């Protein structure tokens, strides 16, 4: 007996438009 | 990674063949053939044809494809990762 990492992810994506 | 390694080799093999195409020797070698305008070249264009495609589709998903304990958050990239692909 991870708010800032999705917005940062599609900041990358963005990125990669 | 087969498959990214894959690819991008796909990419950079095709654009250096589609400018081993395009060049100026190749030029001058097609209009020379050009002065007999019998059958081949037909055929070349539409090998030229196939070259092109796949030489932009593949730039394109290079572009797009650019312990374990605390290394799932990564895994949540990856569903973004097809979330945004």
């Amino acid at each position: 007996k991870t708010e800032e990492q999705l917005k940062a992810l599609e900041d990358e994506f963005f990125k990669t438009t | 990674l087969t498959e990214l390694n894959f690819w991008s080799e796909r990419a950079a093999n095709l654009n250096s063949i589609h400018e081993q195409l395009t060049s100026e020797k190749t030029q001058k070698v097609v209009k020379v053939l050009e002065l007999a305008k019998s059958t081949y070249y037909p055929a070349f264009q539409r090998l030229f044809r196939e070259v092109e495609a796949a030489q932009q589709e593949a730039n394109d998903n290079v572009k797009f494809l650019k312990l374990v304990d605390l290394f799932k958050p990564i895994m949540h990239t990856l569903m973004l990762i097809w979330k945004h692909s």
